[PDB]
């Protein structure tokens, strides 16, 4: 039996309906990049419609019970919420995908920093509960911003999908566990999946997918429509931002300090098409050396390195010093 | 043209592919052919291609190991290297001149129910082959001095045919699966009787096995089909006709006779083993349909296929593949199907490590049969296409011309590629299943297992395990494990 | 010395494919891989017919029942 | 049809019997039926020891 | 491989042995089945100074198998790509060692010939590189190295030229033009008559002697490959094969590279009096110097017209050969090899090989007793 | 070909000296043999602690208790 | 007098130049003995080790045998400056034809006598040296090793290093760019 011509397919997937299959040029499975697919669904939760209105008047109750709970718990454990977000925990302990991606892709460096942090507050938590890190590992705690973390989570999951999610394709399966129990010999992955059953084949077209206009969209102004040229746009603008601030405190400033709206329309300005010299030479040099700064990888210097070791069998296992004419 | 673009997938009207019935566009056109018979019973047939820069002339003789006895077994192989020797006309020396002038590519393939002989020459000199291919032929002379020179070639053939280990096996699994009959000899004939052949037994076996009704002559490639067929029919009128009162040796049918043949020899680090059964005949309804089953198995490569290029075994189309890939050591594996006028074989040949001796031994038929219950659509379609570009990478004029004339010799006919791929393009799953069971499911089997046994002494003989192998799910048990 | 050996022998050493998942890449080893390790029962079941048994120019005929 | 590097036939004597040839029903056509014969006889001896397993 | 460096040697052997693995548009599992399902092929082989890639299939699949094609060579190597190549790289060289294969002995060949820059590059790649094929080297090497002006795209079988026009259009359209753009180039090719003795142990001696004939530029390439043939159909067997039982096997190699070549013979025999081996393909690599015979030199002419004819017979091999004219030459001359071919004379072959036999010689030796073969200025006095 | 890999493939090959009495001669094979095949279960049971770590310069000090 | 050239890739490329020497039985195997301490010791490490960093290790090799002996030098140093490597060797080699200063063949004197009695004081070497001694000569000789060592003259080693030098060379190589070294009809013109 084919799945495609069966009765339920010739009396439903018809051009009556529109529910036809439609054949196009191969593409790989899973086409659609989860991180820009939570951006426009984000986006359009929040920032539309009736459940982006109910979601804006949550802002205050999630921002505290969602965003400072995890901050305050990951200052009181000496973490950032890149500890916990980066790399979840899960990941970290005890995951084969991330670990076989990690060794192929990933620096030593890049995770056992991650372990060490932790390690720092677990070899005190464990031997006496209730630590609370000292004031100087908070510091240095604080001191990175979202800003940083955020760069780093959409650079890592989007390398993990043009990588490696970009070449899977999952196949109908059995248990994976070799367990005599029946009732995990008997599972079976496959059926009750969406994806199974959106497209029998590699070349049909997708039907479900988020319209250009959304895409469009979702990388405007996360706070709002405003108009950043005129001055009642730009009042609005700085007043969201304040009120955003103050919310998350080490979201993109410290939690004494303001925001710097000047260098941020210059920056603005800088990446459009829009310019103009209403900012000082000084502002734009500043503005430009840190953006090139901020979009350059590191690189080695190939200086201040140790000394590499050639060992060498001890004296007791080479011969003796003397050595005479053999005849 | 069916519409201005020819790269159209318009017509493929089946979820990417082309209906049961529909074929390639590619695949409608046939080019021209003409067959003509003559007096003598000479069978001419051309295929012209003006485009092609090349001009094949193929000679196929009825004639072959078939009609070969125990007291003359071997004639055929002094046969092909005397014929070049000399003739009446011209000396060793001329004939090899000519021969070098026009290109060394003459190939002589001594088959069992037939004897091929292919030249392959520039367009302005193909008629200049024929009356060369039709005097050397018909009037050589066969010399005792000859003869005694070309013992001792014939014998280092014998003894060296072991270094194509899958022709060897190929001879074995023949030699197995016919013992009540002279074509179960190897080819290349029996050593200790090499030396026996003499002049008059060559001049008998010519004379009585190379007459008008055994010779068809097929050409291709730029050649012009009244010229050819005109100088073809002046070099070959003057062949014997067929004589009724002349008896040739081993005309009854070589019944198929199973059995597990083990050549051990614990010195050569790999395993070569056959699998087969017995196939239907070049005239057998079922013939194209096992055609298509020798495309379903396909060939293997451990250099490529899954064994080199795929994530997994298991996402492909191919269920032969899949097991191959699975086995890092099974290193080769092809389906052959060797057709004859009363029998054939239609079988599997692995070559891989002993260690993997029971796989490749109930692998072939377990897939097989498998397919007498089940087949994929996408193994049909996979076998379909593979046919249809097999179908239209038919180029060279020398492979073309022995085509065709096999094709006349075995039908009388030269099939078309259109009709081919109406043929094979008309197989369905319930068809291909169908034809499984009647050739494939519960079916006898001949195997042949040469290298370090070892392993297999265990179950060296026709037994139970090997008994239900050619059923389908029920036998996979000893494949599976190891 | 740092030589795997120590320089004073050497170490039949071998990386068994058991435990791992990947040969390379994201594709993955193959299933029979294992079996390559030659004189192991863990290996196969059939190792356990272990009879001494060596043989050149042997042929044996066996016919269908 | 055996290998090139084998060669004659050793003098030891292997075989003190023929029981291959003389161990045949020359019905190479029709082997079928014999298959099936002796598939029959297989069930019915299965069948009787069924029986008593029941 | 000419075109690698010492950092990003071997980064073709990776991509020829990853050269499905793609995952921009398609992936390594759809891109093969493609090819599976379509019952065409898909191939790609790569030389000193080319890379090709070659699919055949159906009309139909015709948009589906070129996409494919495509993005196989233009797409970027990524991580996975790279690490299943240096799996695969890491197990050819183990089994080109094992193997003893002629193509290790050629790559020795040409470490000798132009040393280990340019042409000298070994086509495996360095076997001590292999670690480094990581995806940044494969997408640097690509960058510096693959530039429009570099890619050629052919088909054959098409009914209408602005059909593939267009397809090629919707796909390499895209790769913004290199012009005015510093470019990598190639630097001139160096040729250095170097010798290599290596002792093994063996029980046969394999020798190699070559020199510098001349490019594809030159008019006198198809005397090249007619000596070449009259070497290896008529003269090589009769005269070192057959006469002598020492001889394993003697081949004539012949390459012509875009600014340089390499004209010469490959002999293998028994590892004892490998002098007498080394004098004898001496011997009959002057002999064609000292002339060649109006009957032998038919004979080799006819050869070599069959085995163009028979390569150019069939669609893909003519039509891969009509590329490469074209990237040579921007005319296409594989549709008159035969005029050429007869127009060589014994004449020219021997000035040809005459002048060639003055170069430096390039002098490859291997086997149990390669000491024992007289000095470098020995050999080069008895070309002389 | 005659060759282990037939000639076009690599064989990743290995004879484990289980099974096997004696080195040569008529002296044993050394008891702890088998554990020089790395990455097998079989050869010990310590490969169930597998966590993935890795670290290069890294020094710690404990004392006794 | 063959030569050997090994392509093999390493980043190293190793060299080795040498001589016939004379048998135990000639007089000027003591002098041959000098010279290996004028170049183990004193003279090798100087000239070639100190002054240029690619030579990874240098050393005089001096074998010799019942019927013939070998003498010459062996050296190992970067590949891609391996001609560097072989020139400047056989300069050193060939100074030591040139000439020996008196205070180097006083050193090279002092360190072969160290090594000597030291090998001599442990009984087992000196048993062994005793009887390979009875073989060879027939007598014991290791008893006035001291003296032949005294009497040996800086005139005498380098005559018999410059004969030495006038034999076949016999050279290998082994290293990633060995490919591109000087003839042997240019090693031997260099060596005359
Ligand atoms: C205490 C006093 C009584 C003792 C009774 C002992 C048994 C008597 C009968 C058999 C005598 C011969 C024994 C030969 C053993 C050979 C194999 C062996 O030793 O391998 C090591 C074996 C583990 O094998 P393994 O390969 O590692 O597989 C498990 C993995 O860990 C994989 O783990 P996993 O997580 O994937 O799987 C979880 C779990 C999930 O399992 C389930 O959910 C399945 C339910 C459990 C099995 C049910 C079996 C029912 C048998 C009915 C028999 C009726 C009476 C008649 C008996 C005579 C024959 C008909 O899997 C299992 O537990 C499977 C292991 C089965 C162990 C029992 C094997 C023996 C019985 C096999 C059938 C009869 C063989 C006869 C041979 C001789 C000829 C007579 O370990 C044991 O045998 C454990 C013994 C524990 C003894 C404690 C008491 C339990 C007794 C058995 C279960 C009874 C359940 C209640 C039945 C009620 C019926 C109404
Ligand atoms: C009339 C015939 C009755 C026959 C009874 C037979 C009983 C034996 C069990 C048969 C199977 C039962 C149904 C299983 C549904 C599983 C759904 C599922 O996959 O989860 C989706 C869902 C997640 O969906 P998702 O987010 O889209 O994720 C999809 C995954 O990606 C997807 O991930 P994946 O693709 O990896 O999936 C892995 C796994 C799925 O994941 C699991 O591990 C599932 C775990 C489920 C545990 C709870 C099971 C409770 C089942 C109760 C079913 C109702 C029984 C009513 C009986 C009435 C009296 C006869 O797959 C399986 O193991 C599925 C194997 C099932 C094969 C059989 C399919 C049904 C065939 C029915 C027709 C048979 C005709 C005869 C044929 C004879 C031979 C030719 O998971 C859940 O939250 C679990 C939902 C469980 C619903 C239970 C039923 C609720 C409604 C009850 C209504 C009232 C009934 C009458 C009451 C009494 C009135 C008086
Ligand atoms: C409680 C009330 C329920 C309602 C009543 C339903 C009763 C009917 C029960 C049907 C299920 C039981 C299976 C029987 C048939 C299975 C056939 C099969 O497996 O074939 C494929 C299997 C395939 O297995 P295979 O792979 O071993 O076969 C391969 C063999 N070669 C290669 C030679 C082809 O076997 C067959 O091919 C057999 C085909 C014969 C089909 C027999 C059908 C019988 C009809 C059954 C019932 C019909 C409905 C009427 C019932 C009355 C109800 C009112």
């Amino acid at each position: 039996v084919r799945l495609e011509k069966i009765l339920w397919e010739q009396l439903v997937n018809v051009k009556a309906f529109s529910r036809q299959r439609v054949i196009g040029a191969p593409s790989k499975w899973y086409n659609e990049n989860r991180t820009e697919w939570f951006k426009v669904a984000q986006h359009n939760a929040f920032n539309t419609g009736f459940s982006g209105v109910i979601l804006r008047a949550l802002e205050p109750l999630l921002a505290k019970f969602i965003y400072r709970w995890r901050l305050d718990i990951a200052h009181q454990r000496g973490l950032t919420l890149e500890d916990s977000l980066l790399f979840m925990d899960r990941e970290l302990r005890r995951c084969y995908f991330f670990e076989t991606v990690a060794r192929q892709n990933l620096h030593p460096y890049t995770v056992l920093f991650m372990k060490k942090r932790r390690a720092r507050y677990y070899k005190v938590e464990r031997g006496l509960r209730g630590f609370y890190v000292p004031d100087w590992v908070r510091k240095e705690a604080e001191e990175r911003q979202l800003s940083e973390t955020v760069d780093n989570i959409f650079n890592w999951e989007n390398f993990v999908y043009r990588e490696y999610m970009s070449d899977m394709t999952p196949i109908g399966r059995w248990t994976s566990l070799s367990k005599i129990t029946p009732l995990d010999m008997f599972q079976y992955y496959g059926l009750f999946r969406n994806e199974a059953w959106d497209r029998f084949f590699y070349n049909e077209a997708f039907y479900e997918s988020y319209s250009e206009k959304e895409k469009q969209e979702a990388n405007g102004n996360p706070f709002g429509k405003f108009n950043l040229q005129t001055a009642d746009g730009r009042a609005q603008f700085e007043k969201e931002v304040n009120t955003f601030i103050e919310r998350y405190p080490f979201a993109v400033t410290k939690p004494g300090q303001k925001f710097d709206f000047t260098r941020f329309y210059a920056l603005e300005d800088l990446a459009n098409k829009r310019d103009t010299s209403k900012y000082d030479p000084a502002l734009l040099e500043s503005v430009k050396n840190e953006l090139k700064q901020s979009a350059a990888l590191p690189a080695d210097n190939g200086a201040n390195k140790t000394k590499k070791s050639k060992p060498i069998l001890p004296d007791w296992l080479q011969p003796k010093f003397g050595k005479a004419f053999q005849a | 043209k069916s519409e201005r673009l020819q790269f159209s997938k318009a017509r493929l009207t089946d979820f990417g592919e082309l209906p049961q019935g529909e074929i390639p566009t590619a695949l409608q056109y046939d080019r021209p052919c003409r067959v003509e018979t003559l007096a003598n019973g000479v069978r001419l047939a051309v295929e012209p291609s003006s485009v092609s820069p090349l001009a094949a002339v193929s000679v196929v003789v009825r004639a072959g190991t078939r009609q070969e006895t125990l007291e003359t077994s071997g004639v055929a192989q002094f046969v092909q290297r005397l014929v070049l020797r000399g003739t009446s006309k011209r000396n060793r020396e001329q004939i090899e001149k000519e021969l070098a002038l026009l290109g060394g590519n003459l190939k002589v393939q001594v088959g069992r129910e037939t004897t091929t002989y292919t030249l392959s020459v520039l367009p302005e000199n193909v008629e200049k082959a024929v009356d060369f291919l039709g005097d050397i032929l018909q009037n050589s002379v066969f010399n005792k001095q000859q003869v005694e020179a070309e013992k001792e070639a014939v014998y280092n053939n014998a003894l060296s045919a072991q270094n194509d280990q899958q022709g060897l096996l190929l001879e074995n699994i023949h030699f197995t699966a016919y013992r009540d009959h002279y074509f179960g000899q190897p080819t290349h004939g029996i050593r200790e009787n090499l030396h026996n052949i003499t002049d008059e037994v060559v001049k008998n076996f010519v004379k009585t096995n190379y007459v008008g009704s055994n010779f068809v002559v097929a050409a291709a490639g730029n050649v012009n089909s009244q010229a050819f067929l005109q100088a073809a029919e002046k070099a070959f009128g003057t062949v014997a006709q067929k004589d009724a009162t002349t008896f040739v040796p081993n005309t009854e049918k070589p019944y198929f006779t199973p059995s597990y043949m083990t050549i051990r020899d614990d010195e050569m680090h790999n395993l070569n083993v056959g699998v087969f059964f017995e196939a239907p005949s070049w005239t057998d309804p079922d013939f194209f349909t096992i055609n298509f089953f020798q495309r379903i198995l396909g060939e293997y490569q451990a250099d490529k296929y899954t064994g080199q290029h795929l994530n997994t075994s298991d996402r492909q189309y191919s269920l032969i593949h899949k097991e191959l890939g699975n086995l890092p050591d099974v290193t080769i594996h092809k389906t052959h199907y060797l057709p004859y006028s009363d029998t054939g074989l239609f079988g599997s040949y692995f070559y891989g490590n002993e260690i993997f001796g029971n796989q490749m031994l109930f692998l072939s038929q377990m897939i097989l049969s498998e397919y007498a219950s089940y087949i994929n659509q996408a193994e049909i379609y996979r076998a379909r296409a593979k046919y249809f570009n097999e179908l239209l990478a038919e180029q060279n004029s020398a492979d073309i011309a022995s085509s065709i004339a096999t094709q006349v010799t075995y039908l009388n006919r030269r099939v078309p590629r259109s009709e081919v791929a109406k043929r094979i393009s008309s197989l369905d799953s319930g068809l291909i299943n169908r034809a499984a069971t009647r050739w494939f499911w519960d079916k006898e089997l001949a195997i042949v297992t040469w290298g370090p046994s070892h392993g297999l002494i265990a179950g060296s003989h026709y037994n139970r395990s090997i008994k239900r192998s050619t059923l389908g799910w029920y036998g996979n048990t000893h494949y599976y494990i190891v | 010395m740092n030589v795997t050996g120590a320089g004073l022998t050497h170490v039949k050493d071998f990386h068994s494919d058991e435990m791992r998942v990947f040969r390379g890449g994201l594709r993955h080893i193959a299933d029979k891989q294992g079996n390559l390790i030659y004189g192991s029962v863990n290996s196969s079941v059939r190792y356990y017919h272990d009879k001494m048994s060596y043989e050149r120019g042997f042929i044996q005929h066996s016919r269908s029942p | 049809s055996r290998p090139g590097n084998f060669g004659d036939h050793i003098d030891f004597k292997v075989n003190i019997d023929n029981w291959f040839d003389e161990n045949r029903v020359h019905n190479e056509h029709e082997t079928d039926i014999r298959r099936t014969q002796i598939y029959t006889l297989n069930a019915i001896y299965y069948g009787g020891l069924l029986s008593f397993a029941r | 491989t000419r075109d690698e460096t010492n950092e990003t040697s071997g980064s073709l052997l990776s991509i020829k042995n990853t050269y499905l693995k793609t995952v921009l548009n398609t992936n390594e599992t759809i891109n093969y089945g493609v090819v599976q399902q379509s019952g065409g092929s898909f191939e790609m082989e790569y030389d000193q100074e080319t890379a090709y890639f070659k699919a055949n299939c159906l009309a139909h699949d015709a948009t589906d198998v070129f996409s494919m094609v495509a993005d196989c060579a233009l797409e970027p190597r990524s991580t996975v790509a790279a690490s299943v190549g240096v799996e695969k790289n890491q197990n050819t060289h183990k089994l080109e060692s094992y193997l003893k294969t002629g193509e290790l002995f050629n790559e020795s060949v040409f470490k000798t010939a132009y040393g280990l820059k340019g042409l000298g590059l070994p086509l495996k790649g360095l076997r001590g590189n292999v670690k480094n094929l990581s995806s940044y080297t494969l997408q640097k090497f690509q960058l510096e190295n693959i530039t429009p002006n570099r890619i050629f795209v052919c088909a054959a079988g098409v009914e209408s030229h602005q059909e593939f026009v267009d397809l090629v259009q919707t796909k390499l359209a895209q790769i913004p033009s290199a012009e005015g753009q510093k470019t990598h180039q190639r630097e001139k090719s160096e040729y250095l008559g170097g010798e290599v003795r290596n002792l093994t142990e063996e029980s046969n001696v394999t020798l190699a002697l070559l020199f510098q004939s001349v490019p594809w530029s030159s008019a006198d390439i198809v005397a090249f490959n007619v000596a070449a043939a009259l070497l290896n159909n008529l003269r090589l067997k009769k005269n070192l094969l057959q006469k002598y039982a020492y001889f394993d096997q003697a081949e004539a190699l012949n390459f012509h590279f875009t600014d340089s070549g390499l004209f010469g013979l490959r002999t293998s025999g028994s590892a004892d009096r490998a002098k007498d081996i080394l004098n004898h393909s001496i011997a009959e690599l002057k002999a064609i110097a000292s002339g060649v015979n109006a009957d032998e030199l038919l004979t080799a002419k006819a050869a070599l017209k069959n085995s163009v004819l028979s390569a150019l017979e069939r669609q893909t091999d003519r039509l891969e050969e009509t590329v490469k004219n074209v990237r040579t030459f921007n005319k296409i001359q594989h549709t008159d090899y035969v005029k050429q071919i007869d127009s060589v004379t014994a004449d020219q072959v021997a000035k040809a090989v005459a002048k060639v036999l003055t170069s430096n010689p390039t002098f490859v030796a291997q086997g149990s007793q390669v000491n024992a073969l007289p000095t470098y200025d020995a050999i080069r006095n008895l070309l002389k």
